């Protein structure tokens, strides 16, 4: 779902 | 510090991660629970502009406010 949540230390979901 | 030259030396995905990790704690100070969503929203912006937001609290706060408005609209449509 949008937006792709940022979680410190986890590769960002938004990256394609 | 995260300088323009330091950022520029990284591959594209790493640049977004570096910006995100620096933005998150600043945003979390203003929005303790929404910081993750707001940071994710902001990360689609140009990297140079995101760098400026790290140096200017006013610029960051302005974009954070815009993001909250967008999220509230998105939650209404979803």
């Amino acid at each position: 779902n949008w937006p792709p949540e940022f979680h410190p230390g986890v590769p960002w979901k938004g990256l394609q | 510090p995260l300088t323009a030259s330091m950022l520029a030396s990284a591959p594209p995905q790493e640049q977004k991660q570096m910006l995100g990790e620096r933005l998150f704690p600043l945003i979390q100070a203003m929005h303790p629970t929404l910081a993750g969503k707001i940071t994710g929203m902001l990360l689609e912006i140009d990297n140079s502009e995101l760098l400026h937001m790290l140096e200017s609290p006013e610029s960051l706060r302005s974009k954070v406010d815009e993001a909250v408005a967008v999220l509230q609209a998105h939650q209404a449509k979803e």
